[PDB]
């Protein structure tokens, strides 16, 4: 079977301009495991991005955490781009400081 | 104060060229301590927690040897299953396996498990009695009959009730500084006006461990699910977890609403209310 | 610690 991924974009610590932090993109509930996840800075892909080791839940659906070290500003925009076999086109989830 | 140890294995076939991608991870409660990735350069079981690096060479050599034996079995299985289901050789498929044991608050064996899936759906699993098998279909049925004749359950039961529990306790002691410590959620509430007459209250739970938690909204002392939103628990990335619950309310009536937080690290549940 | 024997399907 196939399962579409749920997406959550957020920072490890409460966002504060000028203060070093971590930007996370958590993808879960998907199947198969092959998936493309990118963190974007003002629409551009970030290179220094890492991810946790592939694991899965009780229902067998997969989950992965992609993260990058960043410093939020009042202007710079961040987002997570996700593409999977179940998606017609890449999905983009913008980062909201309050979520 | 119950605990558990679990191993997760995923194998994906690659018909175009080469062997399947194999990834294995080990966990104690909600803490990952080992991993193996066939795509990695070491070709060895690797540490993912400080307290596991205390183990000597024989440990890592034995775990490496064993995890590779796991990948080969999964490689063979992918082939066997392609036949059972009469599937093409041009498509990619997935086999998953998860097994482990739990110890109760008395630190004694509580339960064991060994489940298997093919393409994201249950295939075969060891029942709680650790003696019988649950097969999802006729393909799984053939596997069940073969494992019953080979007495595979008896061998697993010895591991789950013995070896498994013994090492879980060993790990719990060696990494007691973290594994046996609960991190109470750090909570606060934010207020966001959505219109001139409505506002959103968001109840935050941060940096907590283990992951298990419950967030609930009450209005004038009564649970409310209407006009609320609860996101799935997520990893902070530093070993802890996060979660939040929000509710839309009439501006000026924020005082009627309370957020209740239940977590193992809280002697008694916390109640938050807007300023 | 991983299990030692892993039977095939």
């Amino acid at each position: 079977i196939q399962r579409t991924p749920k997406i959550q974009v957020y920072s490890r610590h409460p966002a504060e301009n000028g203060k070093s932090n971590f930007l996370n993109c958590y993808v879960s509930g998907f199947h198969p495991s092959d998936i493309e996840v990118d963190l974007l800075k003002n629409g551009e892909r970030i290179e220094k991005v890492e991810h946790s080791d592939l694991s899965f839940s009780k229902d067998w659906s997969f989950y992965l955490l992609y993260y990058t070290e960043f410093t939020p500003t009042e202007k710079d925009e961040y987002a997570c781009r996700v593409n999977h076999v179940t998606l017609s086109q890449p999905k983009i989830v913008k980062w909201d400081r309050d979520m | 104060g119950s605990h558990s140890m679990r191993y997760f294995f995923t194998s994906v076939s690659r018909p175009g060229r080469g062997e399947p991608r194999f990834i294995a991870v080990g966990y104690v409660d909600d803490t990952q301590f080992v991993r193996f990735d066939s795509d990695a350069a070491s070709q060895r079981m690797e540490p993912r927690a400080p307290w596991i690096e205390q183990e000597g060479p024989e440990y890592w050599d034995g775990e490496t040897r064993k995890v590779k034996a796991h990948s080969q079995t999964h490689r063979v299985d992918l082939g066997t299953l392609r036949g059972y289901y009469n599937q093409s050789e041009a498509g990619s498929h997935t086999v998953q396996r998860m097994y482990g044991c739990d110890v109760g608050s008395d630190w004694r064996f509580l339960r064991g498990y060994h489940q298997y899936a093919y393409d994201g759906k249950d295939y075969i699993a060891l029942k709680e009695d650790l003696r019988s098998w649950t097969a999802a279909d006729m393909a799984a049925q053939t596997t069940k009959h073969k494992w019953e004749a080979a007495h595979v359950a008896e061998q697993l039961r010895a591991y789950l009730e013995g070896t498994c529990v013994e090492w879980l306790r060993r790990y719990l002691e060696n990494g007691k500084e973290t594994l046996q410590r609960t991190d109470a959620p750090k909570t606060h509430m934010t207020h966001h006006a959505v219109s001139d007459h409505e506002a959103t209250l968001r109840c935050w739970a941060l940096s907590f461990y283990p992951a298990e938690i419950t967030l609930t909204w009450q209005r004038d002392g009564e649970d409310q699910t209407q006009d609320t939103e609860l996101v799935e628990t997520r990893p902070a990335g530093d070993g802890t977890f996060q979660k939040w619950a929000a509710v839309v309310v009439p501006s000026g009536q924020e005082q009627r609403y309370t957020c209740h937080v239940q977590h193992e690290g809280l002697p008694k549940p916390l109640t938050l209310r807007w300023e | 610690s991983l299990f030692n024997t892993i039977a095939v399907l």
